[PDB]
RNA sequence: UAUCUGGUUGAUCCUGCCAGUAGUCAUAUGCUUGUCUCAAAGAUUAAGCCAUGCAUGUCUAAGUAUAAGCAAUACAGUGAAACUGCGAAUGGCUCAUUAAAUCAGUUAUCGUUUAUUUGAUAGUUCCCUACAUGGUAUAACUGUGGUAAUUCUAGAGCUAAUACAUGCUUAAAAUCUCAGAUGUAUUUAUUAGAUUGAUGAUUCAUAAUAACUUUUCGAAUCGCAUGGCCUUGUGCUGGCGAUGGUUCAUUCAAAUUUCUGCCCUAUCAACUUUCGAUGGUAGGAUAGUGGCCUACCAUGGUUUCAACGGGUAACGGGGAAUAAGGGUUCGAUUCCGGAGAGGGAGCCUGAGAAACGGCUACCA
RNA sequence: UUUUACUUUGAAAAAAUUAGAGUGUUCAAAGCAGGCGUAUUGCUCGAAUAUAUUAGCAUGGAAUAAUAGAAUAGGACG
RNA sequence: GCCCGUCGCUAGUACCGAUUGAAUGGCUUAGUGAGGCCUCAGGAUCUGCUAGCGGA
């Protein structure tokens, strides 16, 4: 049961230190590391499954190859994803058509469209409004606030 | 790994002591950087408190300072002619923080003539108001001609990544001057 | 006999800041029956060897035992 | 220091620049700084041509911590002493004292000149070393 | 060991919380603050042991998570803040507002004060300092930096904090004569006049204070805070003023009462 | 709360021990055991070995929700799973090591790191998006599986962010360079820092100049209310907050650190020094000082005032027993400090571990 | 304004523990509580004090004990 | 009266003792040396800009 190692380039199973990102391993710790025994790169008798990818289609379709197919589970969230899915342009307003899906489970069917995420909103602008607002408030009590410091310092060395 | 405890060297009466404490991470000690020229290639090292170092390895650019007309210009060095803390950093030419380099002076010459005008080593009047006190020294100026201004490392660039430094002036140059032309 | 007492402004602030136990001993919002401490424990001591929902597992060992 | 530029190196203190361009009198500034608690910065280490970054006046390190006495009971390092602290510790189960002593390894400034006896006053600095963290300010060669 | 210790054994607390010994076996560990970790008294001390208001730490939260609390102006919904020496909590609910300050048996006494001086507070001046650009500033002993600070406002000190503006208003300097508060050591919760300043190059600075009575004690200079001079302190005195009599007399006063 | 008595003689007075006597939060054991309050308890020997079960997880309004999860015209509520964040370095246990080591009291950091808390702090960014950039990205999820077995995972299709990586909007004011540069962060050099701030004291705070950077920061984030003015539109503005972020200060801390103080032993008197021992210069390394390490050099450093070595059925202290006074003995153990997690060593993450209810290797 | 010892005073020497003040836990060991009146829509006292006398720190004293002064005067005074 | 020592029997406790005796534990020269870490490289395959060229 040890799957594969991507570039290990052996015809057995040896044991790597493996970490974060990379593959036959999850950390179950920020920070771990494991030595785990995996299977080489190139195939032999040892397989009990190898596993391949379609790439090029020869002649009569295979009966689970192009027939039945699936459906792309989720349609894209972000505003911009949508946009470069259904090929309208910026200034499209995309609120609109972003897919949903019929729940026939008591009758009522209330579809369940998702959140779009980096949506360009009025709140957003509001957030940045008074981001970029703050900040000069901010720049303008400081500047008065030496310049009153300033004269004192200058009224206080009339002093002679 | 490394480390800078004194649990281990042994205490000032001579006794060898006894072993406690586990090696701490907060004595940790690291590898040196041994710095090379050519081909800059920096590594970041992770350090207490979240903090980043620079190792410098293969420095081939240093940020020098004159320290007579405060110029600071960036050049790049050559090689490592005098260390006096070992002759096997010169062999090696390993950049390290007080090395005596040579380094290009080529816009240390530029700025030279775009500020004196004076053919130091081969908005009209600023040649003028920067008059003709502009005699450097008669042994910064015959490295111009050779085109290799002895220059100190000022920087660590096993710590910071940088292999700044000045160029040698007055009895500071004329020390390693007399250093030089004896073991060259 | 010398005890403690409270008298809260309204019910509404009684409920909301009575604890639990003394409700439950007065007549008002009752006890919820939570399995066993061990047994709680041992529950989400199981459901930490499952690394997601679980019914991937459920159709993997639905071949599995037996063929 | 006998030809203080005596080391491989080039001996000097740090950010203190004699510009040869600058036509300035001594040619050879020098820097130094008042210890603070009333030691006298003295007159050899105002002048003198030394280095010694241990120095309390013309070096990097500063007098901070204790200020002690002793007895310097050997001179046999560079720029480093040993000053002998004597004591009386009290045992109280008979009421009565007996004599113990401490070592206390001292870097003395090339500005003081010491010999064995000379009771010396130190005062606590920075570790410079595996066992100093004293700098002699007071010769009192007594 | 490893790291900062996130626990306070009871017994390890400090002793002016008046903390009942069998009660559990931890205290209330002063979270990062303004003041310190001894110096300080949590919110949860001060709303359950020195008002009864909440009978536990559950019901001291509940106080807490519905805004009711706040010291020095803010909400501070923390259920350990570590609150101390002239720090104003008020309360808007049972509105009243508090000073803690030290009696002369040196426990936060309990001290109601008007909102027509709490809205202020006195904090003494912990350093200047220039900061980044060139900027003066004050770091007082609450933790508060205060930038453009009077050029005349030097260490120890005292500053008039507005609290809802955190300006200085005025400035109590640190001279002989004037009204000080102990802040710690022996006499804590004393008040008194500074009588002379003895300097102690590189050592610790001491001060001899008189109090009404023309008792003069010394004690070092880290823990007096002076809030005024004699007969018009800057903020309001607690019941006892720090007289600090005696185990006698304190027992003549108490049997004055049949 | 200052006490003695029996035993050497035929008898005596002594020395002197043996014996008696009293206490022990001081342990065992025998016999006995009705009541109330309090509550030590696998330390001693084996820091010996451990079946089994539990002991570290965590969500607000406020990071990410199309659960094919529930329930009454994009989700408006709740919400498994998962990603993200934070925590898991606290606690709890034990006393094996450890004799100038720990520790105690007392110092220092002008010798450093410091998540968090608290307070302050950032108009300067550009060489055809800002009415908001990308997947170069992926999880959970869907479907195909291998292994007897693990908190194992491969293969394929989506999908977001306060994950990841980029990237603009803020004039005005503002001086130097020969139109440009001028915020902050890093590195170097120079200058001022006086008599124009501070300290007992600085090459301090801080500012300036000239440059330098395998780019640092300068919110492309979130909630609840929606208000005011108006070119009435996709207008302009404006709240209270949350989270995040540079630097400084603060706090919780950490690490080093001054002085003085440890039991028995000389049938331990010299020890340390090639192989760092003591110091100097320089460098490297560190968060930082420092022989901490390296190179060169000097020949030092400790010691009868007991070094060095050996023993401890030695963790140190607060304290405990007994006690006229003085002392003797004890302190594994309710608090503080230390160290360890079978023995060593190494290391990832992280502010913080040389972590062991983390990993890696060797030994048992 | 030589150098010490000594001694007085003061700050320090966590809490718990110890001595100990108050307090009818029914007494007591203990604990830091509690007390005082009423038909309130509540008033009040406390959780002291002493000691850790080694080491360091600050201060008063100047007996006791040590130490140094001007002798080839390189002495003191303005 | 009291008394001393050899020798002989029994029992016990230590001592010397061929056996280059044995076992256990500590320290250590030398040899080999796992492992992680730093470093010289290396380049499966993983997408991007146009065989040119970069990044992981
Ligand atoms: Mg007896
Ligand atoms: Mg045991
Ligand atoms: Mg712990
Ligand atoms: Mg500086
Ligand atoms: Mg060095
Ligand atoms: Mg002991
Ligand atoms: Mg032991
Ligand atoms: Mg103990
Ligand atoms: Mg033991
Ligand atoms: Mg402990
Ligand atoms: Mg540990
Ligand atoms: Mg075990
Ligand atoms: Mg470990
Ligand atoms: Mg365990
Ligand atoms: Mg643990």
């Amino acid at each position: 049961g040890f799957p594969m190692k991507q570039g290990v380039l052996l015809p057995t199973r040896i044991k790597l230190l493996l970490t974060k990102n990379v593959s036959c391993y999850r950390p179950r710790r920020d920070g771990e590391r494991k030595r785990k025994s995996v299977r080489g790169a190139i195939v032999g008798p040892d397989l009990a499954v190898l596993a391949l990818v379609i790439v090029k289609k020869g002649e009569q379709e295979l009966e689970g190859l192009t027939d039945t197919t699936v459906p792309k589970r989720l349609g894209p969230k972000r505003a911009n994803n949508i946009r470069k899915f259904f090929g309208l342009s910026k200034e499209d307003d995309v609120r609109d058509f972003v897919i949903r899906r019929e729940v026939t489970k008591g009758e009522k069917t209330y579809t369940k469209a998702p959140k779009i995420q980096r949506l360009v909103t009025p709140q957003r602008l509001q957030r940045k409004r008074h981001q970029r607002a703050l900040k000069v408030r901010n720049a303008q009590a400081q500047r008065e606030a030496a310049a009153e410091y300033a004269q004192l310092l200058a009224k206080r060395l009339s002093e002679r | 790994g490394i480390s800078r405890d004194s649990r281990h060297k042994r205490s000032a009466t001579g006794a060898k002591r006894a072993q406690f404490r586990k090696k701490r991470k907060f004595e940790l000690g690291r590898q040196p950087a041994n710095t090379k020229i050519g081909a800059k290639r920096i590594h970041s090292v992770r350090t207490r408190g979240g903090n980043k170092k620079y190792r410098a390895l293969r420095i081939e650019t240093g940020n020098f300072s004159w320290a007579s007309e405060g110029i600071s210009k960036k050049t790049r060095i050559a090689g490592v002619v005098y260390h006096p803390s070992n002759n096997e950093l010169v062999r090696t030419n390993t950049l390290t923080k007080a090395a005596i380099v040579q380094i290009d002076a080529t816009p240390f010459r530029q700025w030279f003539e775009a500020h004196y005008g004076q053919t130091l080593g081969k908005a009209e009047r600023k040649w003028a108001a920067r008059a003709a006190s502009a005699k450097i020294e008669s042994s910064v100026e015959s490295q111009f001609s050779a085109g290799r201004l002895y220059a100190c490392i000022s920087s660590r660039p096993g710590q910071s990544g940088r292999c700044d430094g000045y160029i040698l002036e007055g009895e500071e140059l004329a020390f390693y001057l007399r250093r030089l032309t004896a073991k060259k | 006999s010398v005890g403690f007492g409270l008298v809260y402004n309204s019910v509404a602030e009684a409920k909301k800041f009575e604890p639990t136990y003394r409700l439950v001993r007065y007549g008002l919002a009752e006890k919820v029956e939570k399995a066993s401490r061990q047994q709680r424990k041992q529950k989400k001591n199981r459901d930490k060897k499952i690394f997601g929902t679980g019914k991937r597992l459920a159709k993997k060992v639905a071949r599995r035992n037996a063929d | 220091e006998l030809t203080v530029q005596s080391e491989r190196a080039f001996q000097k203190q740090p950010h203190i620049f004699n510009n040869p361009k600058v036509k300035t009198s001594k040619r050879t500034k020098r820097w130094y700084k008042n210890a603070g608690l009333g030691f006298k910065t003295p007159k050899t280490a105002i002048e003198g041509s030394y280095i010694d970054k241990k120095c309390p006046f013309t070096g990097l390190v500063s007098i901070r911590g204790k200020i002690l006495t002793g007895t310097v009971v050997s001179t046999k390092m560079h720029r480093t002493i040993v000053i002998r602290r004597a004591y009386l510790h009290y045992i109280p189960k008979y009421n009565r004292y007996e004599k113990r002593h401490k070592n206390v390894p001292v870097h003395v400034s090339p500005a003081f000149r010491v010999q064995v006896g000379d009771i010396v006053t130190v005062g606590q600095c920075r570790p410079i070393s595996k066992t100093v963290r004293f700098n002699v300010v007071k010769v009192s060669a007594a | 060991a490893r790291g900062p210790k996130k626990h306070l054994k009871r017994l390890a607390a400090p002793h002016h919380w008046l903390l009942d010994k069998l009660s559990g076996c931890y205290a209330p560990r002063p979270s990062a603050g303004p003041h310190k970790l001894r110096e300080s008294l949590p919110l949860i001390v001060f709303l359950r042991n020195r008002l009864k208001y909440a009978l536990n730490g559950r019901e001291v939260k509940a106080i807490l998570m519905q805004r009711h609390v706040k010291v020095d102006g803010k909400v501070r919904t923390d259920t350990t803040y570590p609150a101390g020496f002239m720090d104003v909590i008020t309360l808007d609910a049972t509105n009243e507002n508090f000073r803690l300050v030290y009696d002369v048996k040196g426990r936060f006494a309990v001290h109601r004060i008007t909102d027509e001086e709490a809205s202020y507070k006195l904090g003494k001046v912990k350093k200047v300092q220039l900061g980044k650009k060139g900027v003066p500033y004050v770091v007082t002993h609450d933790g508060r930096t205060i930038r453009y600070p009077d050029p005349n406002i030097k260490v120890n000190d005292t500053v008039k904090i507005d609290l809802a503006s955190g300006k200085i208003t005025d400035f109590i300097k640190f001279d002989a004569g004037k009204l000080v508060y102990v802040t710690g050591g022996r006499n804590l919760g004393r008040i008194g006049t500074i009588v002379h300043k003895e300097r102690h190059d590189g050592g610790f600075d001491l001060v001899h204070i008189k109090d009404s009575l023309d008792n003069t004690f010394v004690t070092r200079l880290n823990n007096v805070f002076v809030i005024g001079e004699q007969g018009k302190p800057y903020i309001s005195l607690p019941k006892g003023k720090g007289i600090k009599l005696s185990i006698a007399e304190e027992r003549d006063r108490r049997r004055a009462q049949q």
